[PDB]
């Protein structure tokens, strides 16, 4: 039963990790520096799924 | 961003301190110790029923 819920977690996470790309794509866009775009990965630097 | 910062310089500690050069060869020496003083103790067992 626990291996059924892990397959119905496990698509979660993958909606959660698409959600997180969109976001991140979007925020790099904005930014349009160099500098700026880096400060942004060093947060998510953890965060990678 | 900083305390993102601060663990990346414990990070670099933690691999420096908790790895270290040869570490398998010092636990493969113990672990030959160990076997030695099993097969002692084999022996011994050994030669109770005979």
């Amino acid at each position: 039963k626990f291996d059924d819920d892990f397959y119905e977690f496990r698509s979660k996470i993958k909606e959660l990790e698409r959600r997180l790309a969109s976001v991140i794509t979007q925020g790099f866009d904005d930014y349009d520096t160099i500098y700026g775009r880096f400060k942004l990965l060093d947060n998510f630097e953890g965060l990678l799924t | 961003l900083e305390t993102i910062k601060k663990q990346q310089e414990l990070a670099k500690r933690q691999v420096q301190k908790d790895m270290g050069s040869q570490k398998e060869k010092w636990e493969k020496k113990k672990l030959e110790m160990i076997e030695t003083a099993e097969a002692s103790f084999h022996e011994n067992l050994a030669k109770n029923p005979v």
